[PDB]
C-alpha cells in the first residue's frame, strides 16, 4: 500500500 | 472512539463496512481487515481513508496487512494508538  | 475524528460519518465500523459494497473483490486484501483498521473505500480505484487521521492510502498488495500499513504510513493516528497502543508503532 503507498499513499494517495 | 477516538477524539479526533476526520470523516464522522464513518465513525462506526458498520459504515466502514458499508463503503465495502463496490470493492473490487480482484483485490487481494477483505474489506474486514480494512474496516477493523479504520478505512473506509472512497469508490475509485481501491483507494481507502482512515476516518481518524484522513489518512489516504491505496495500490494493496497480498499479504499486506491494514494495521500494519496504518502504522508504517500514519504512525501518529488516535485510533491506531488507541487500538494496538504506543508500543505497537514503530
Ligand atoms: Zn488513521
Amino acid at each position: 500500500a503507498r499513499t494517495k | 472512539s477516538p477524539e479526533f475524528i476526520s470523516n464522522l460519518s464513518m465513525q462506526t465500523h458498520a459504515a466502514r463496512m458499508r463503503t465495502f459494497m463496490y470493492w473490487p473483490s480482484s483485490v487481494p486484501v477483505q474489506p474486514e481487515q480494512l474496516a477493523s483498521a479504520g478505512f473506509y473505500y472512497v469508490g475509485r480505484n481501491d483507494d481507502v481513508k482512515c476516518f481518524c487521521c484522513d489518512g489516504g492510502l491505496r495500490c494493496w498488495e497480498s499479504g499486506d496487512d491494514p494495521w500494519v500499513e496504518h502504522a508504517k504510513w500514519f504512525p501518529r493516528c488516535e485510533f491506531l494508538i488507541r487500538m494496538k497502543g504506543q508500543e505497537f508503532v514503530d
